[PDB]
């Protein structure tokens, strides 16, 4: 019935389209451009002859017309041997006045959805850029060549319509629908539509309300002059595809096409198929759970040394298999509060913001994003809060300055008050506690983001990342020592900071100092010269070790000067390992061999001053 | 009683409970007998021969050996044991798959501190270990003193049920009367009749939670309205020996009987966490002794074992988890030597500590990370070291 009702509307019985409500487009070029004529490609007979009944039905619809343009670009077969026509205008889109896509992300536009309307209906127009025409002053730009080699037929035509591979097409055609449905819109409120493009999508609240809607606003596409697919469409039904995403009952997962398109493509090794790997899966990061912290080894490869490692091909790896255990998603429905649970490690936020189905919690996004370096630099329960921010503010955008309930591993709302700079920023959006809120601390799932049944302060710290560990990367190996005791007279004084092989660093001291001062001064000094090469010093002394190990202690002891030199001496080299091996020094494997020749150099190269 | 040597148990105890949740060996081949202290000896031994004519009809080859082997390897090992001592025998026999394949006999009898009234005895594919963690749920005595211009409570929160001791007031004045005196003449009386108080606190303190030799109260939480939730915790009018033993100092409104619950209430995390707190003040008490440069400390593994068999250490620290073994072994040339390794090329050491610690020495304390102290001794000492007595050279 559908059909014999709306004539004019389906492709298939309403004929070729045409946007009445439409004026003819003029196409802005640059300053700088001029007509490029191209030598058409030398084409097969077999391929010719299978291309020309597609062509000769533009003609007698009045598409294509005979032309004499300075202008010209190729004609390319494609495709079983049923060849149809491409043109390739890259040589004009590259020439061609650039317009800004105002199309937002289908996602994003898809959040514009409420879930209160479950009766859905989608469609989509078939050759829609053809409804637009062409101002004649435009149509010379599109020009190509044709021949018949039987028939001496060697000459130019060009298009009356608006083409297929024009770069603005989408965009412009997207205006202009966008403005032929707006008096849909004002006309019928209470429905939702959606548009991208050619493709449409009709929500409702009963299928008594959709019915009529369809009904409406099919009889407009055909008042207009756009032509809708009679097969590929999809009337009156609560489960619907649209733009790769399967819509039903409130909720929102990815088509497997969707899917495919991205997991149907090789292992890139090029920029371009890596940054276009990236590019397609950014419509599903809503989709990842942690998606910044996944795709952290890949983004160096955006521009370059191309080095696929292990921890890339395993980062490549876990993007397909979230993507094959991707999740029913909730609309966003704007009434009831929201819960976001956040985590950070490594630099990288993560977290997911989720809302209340019955007594359970069913996600509506997982929203991650990377901590910038200023703040990367910062302790952990600091870079807890401003991933906490930063998802706050994103999530924003999907709430809409709804009520919303933070949550995280490590309670954080007393540090909001004190921070002995950059807090004005996130306070703002953090202590606005009209629509903002924190919750109960808790742990959450590595895998889903989603809260654990697991109940600290925030006041606390004072070291760094110091350790007893010989570092796997192996830098520079120095060995320590000093000598403030008397031998034959008076007391020695003198350090000494040597390797396996060398010699280094040494000196003598003051006629004073003290006994194990010395070993003291020998190692500031060893920690001074070292920055970013690593470092792991040998002590021949224990005094040393534990002073300098402790850590990094704070006080409220008569000895202040080389203390509080050594105290802040330490924050130097990237990643330390102040070790002590005096197991043993009397002596010898490939280790010991240095920390004998510190001995020998801080005794002997020691009596100068 | 020591609480400390205490722990230590309590820690061997929690470590059975990892490895015999580990091992599992193959069909009904685990035997969980446990023994009270009261019932009789041959009483056991007449119904374990009961049960070996009930695992003489069993009917299935490798399990019914398993079975028969197990019952004659318990009945062997029981009879070495004259009746119950004043505690009681716990024990688990059963074979079970260890590294490398092979078959392995683990045959474990011995005397924890009281299950009364647990007898079990069960037979299946795993171990049944529910009785010995029954075991850590000892909340120990727990102190309570809460302060106000009215009066002071005295008591103990032992566990969940509550209790009550000493209520006494004492009378200080309030407000400013300004008769025919002068301005200044009340704020003197003040002073001296709070601290008056405060010194009547003091020893009423010292006289109930002590009782003499080693103190009756594990662990103290202090309370209170005004000053006293300041000047008890900073001057040393509260120090005589229960000091040490403070967790937290709570601050409260109300100061009657109901000042007392909710001091109950706001520190029933910190009386659970008695490990963590008392971790955390003797990791403190160990860096003071290397901020004072006074020497009586040592760190690392030969500086250790040196302050052992020297009988210096009087308390020794180490981790938990330490990977470390020790070893002994008749080599070549027929002789005998101990050499502790690290990373591959017997038992563990914590393990061998926990046993031996009384030896020379001859205190121990076990330590974790999860307190950030406790992460500073792990990570930067290796987790292993102590308090000792005097200063020592080394090198």
């Amino acid at each position: 019935t559908w059909l014999s009702d709306f004539p004019q509307a389906w492709a298939e019985t309403g004929g070729m389209g045409l946007a009445v409500r439409q004026a003819p487009l003029i196409i802005p070029l640059k300053a700088t451009s001029t007509p490029v004529s191209i030598k058409q490609y030398p084409m097969s007979q077999e391929a010719r002859l299978g291309i020309k009944p597609h062509i000769q039905r533009l003609l007698d619809q009045g598409i294509l017309v005979p032309c004499q343009s300075p202008w010209n670009t190729p004609l390319l077969p494609v495709k079983t041997n049923d060849y149809r026509p491409v043109q390739d205008l890259r040589e004009v889109n590259k020439r061609v006045e650039d317009i800004h896509p105002t199309v937002p992300n289908p996602y994003n536009l898809l959040s514009g959805l409420p879930p209160s309307h479950q009766w859905y209906t989608v469609l989509d127009l078939k050759d829609a850029f053809f409804c637009l025409r062409l101002h004649p002053t435009s149509q010379p730009l599109f020009a190509f060549e044709w021949r018949d080699p039987e028939m001496g037929i060697s000459g130019q035509l060009t298009w009356t319509r608006l083409p297929q591979g024009f770069k603005n097409s989408p965009t412009l055609f997207d205006e202009a629908l966008h403005r032929d449905l707006a008096d849909f819109r004002i006309q019928h409120p209470d429905l939702i539509l959606l548009q991208y493009v050619d493709d449409l999508l009709l929500a409702a609240t009963s299928e008594l309300d959709c019915q009529q809607g369809t009904r409406a606003l099919l009889q407009t596409l055909g008042n207009l002059g756009y032509r809708a697919s009679a097969k590929k469409a999809q009337i009156c039904q609560k489960q619907v595809k649209y733009l790769g995403y399967l819509l039903k009952e409130g909720q929102r997962w990815l088509t497997e096409a969707r899917k495919e398109t991205v997991m149907g493509q090789p292992t890139p090794k090029t920029p371009r198929q890596l940054r276009e790997f990236l590019g397609t899966a950014g419509f599903c990061r809503l989709w990842i759970p942690g998606f910044a912290e996944m795709a952290a080894p890949l983004y160096p490869l955006t521009k370059t040394l191309f080095n696929w490692g292990p921890d890339q091909q395993k980062a490549y790896q876990e993007i397909k298999q979230a993507l094959l255990t991707a999740p029913a998603l909730g609309l966003p429905d704007l009434t009831k509060p929201f819960e976001l649970f956040v985590d950070e490690k490594q630099g990288y936020a993560k977290g997911v913001l989720t809302q209340k189905l019955g007594p359970w919690r069913r996600p509506v996004a997982y929203l991650s994003k990377k901590l910038d370096p200023v703040a990367a630099g910062w302790p952990p329960c600091l870079r807890m809060v401003a991933a906490i921010a930063v998802l706050t503010k994103d999530a924003g955008k999907l709430t809409m300055g709804q009520p919303l309930v933070i949550l995280a591993p490590h309670a954080v709302e007393a540090l909001v008050k004190q921070p002995p700079a950059r807090m004005t920023h996130y306070q703002a959006l953090l202590l606005d506690t009209d629509r903002v809120q924190f919750g109960p601390v808790v742990a959450l799932n590595p895998a889903t983001l989603l809260p654990l049944p697991e109940e600290l302060a925030e006041a606390h710290g004072t070291r760094p990342d110091l350790t007893d560990q010989p570092l796997p990367d192996a830098d520079h190996t120095w060995y320590t020592d000093g000598s403030s005791l008397l031998q034959e007279g008076q007391r020695k004084a003198g350090a000494a900071v040597t390797t396996e092989t060398e010699v280094i660093w040494a000196k003598a001291l003051p006629a004073g100092t003290s006994a194990q001062r010395a070993e003291l001064i020998a190692l500031t000094q060893a920690l001074k010269m070292a920055e970013g090469k690593k470092l792991n010093v040998y002590t021949d002394s224990r005094y040393a070790f534990a002073t300098a190990h402790i850590h990094g202690e704070i006080y409220r002891i008569k000895n202040k000067d080389e203390i509080l030199a050594l105290l802040k001496a330490l924050f130097l080299p990237k990643r330390l390992s102040i070790i002590h091996c005096p197991g043993h020094q009397k002596g010898h494997s490939a280790e010991a061999r240095g920390n004998r020749m510190a001995d020998q150099a801080a005794r002997k190269a020691a009596i100068t001053e | 009683p020591s609480a400390a040597d205490r722990n230590v148990e309590i820690w061997k105890i929690k470590k059975l409970i990892k490895s015999l949740e580990a091992a599992r060996g193959n069909g009904t081949s685990m035997i969980s007998l446990i023994i009270p202290p009261k019932d009789q000896i041959s009483r056991v031994a007449k119904m374990l021969a009961d049960e070996f004519g009930t695992a003489s009809n069993i009917k299935s080859r490798v399990n019914r050996l398993s079975v028969l082997g197990a019952i004659t390897s318990v009945q062997q090992r029981l009879k070495l044991y004259n009746k119950v001592p004043p505690n009681g025998l716990v024990v688990y026999c059963g074979t079970i798959v260890t590294e490398e394949g092979k078959e392995k006999k683990v045959n474990i009898d011995f005397e924890p501190f009281k299950p009364i009234n647990t007898s079990l005895y069960l037979c299946d594919n795993k171990f049944h270990t529910e009785a010995l963690t029954a075991l850590l749920s000892d909340d120990s005595k727990f102190g309570f003193i809460v302060i106000d211009g009215s009066g002071a409570l005295f008591g103990t929160l032992q566990g969940n049920t509550r209790e009550v001791l000493h209520k006494f007031t004492v009378d200080l004045p309030k407000k400013h009367g300004r008769g025919g005196q002068s301005a200044l003449r009340f704020a003197r009386l003040r002073m001296e009749k709070r601290h008056n108080y405060v010194r009547k606190v003091a020893e009423t303190a010292v006289q109930l939670f002590i009782s003499g030799d080693k103190v009756n109260v594990a662990g103290l939480v202090l309370a209170g309205s005004a000053d006293f939730k300041t000047e008890l915790s900073q001057s040393d009018m509260f120090d005589q020996r229960l000091q040490s033993k403070v967790l937290k100092l709570v601050d409260i409104s109300y100061g009657g009987e109901n000042g007392f619950n909710q001091a109950i209430e706001l520190s029933t995390e910190v009386l659970s966490n008695v490990k963590f707190i008392q971790e955390k003040k003797l990791i403190g008490r160990y860096f003071d002794e290397i901020s004072q440069d006074t020497g009586k400390y040592c760190f690392g593994v030969e500086d250790t074992l040196k302050a052992l068999e020297m009988g210096a250490v009087e308390i020794l620290i180490v981790y938990e988890n330490l990977d470390i073994m020790r070893y002994v072994l008749h080599c070549q040339g027929t002789e005998e030597e101990k050499i502790l390794y690290l990373t591959p090329e017997s038992m563990p050491l914590l393990e061998w500590f926990a046993n031996n610690y009384k030896k020379f020495g001859a205190t121990l304390e076990i330590v974790t990370d999860k307190s950030q102290e406790g992460s500073q001794f792990v990570k930067g000492f290796g987790g292993i070291g102590g308090i000792l007595r005097y200063r020592v050279d080394f090198q």
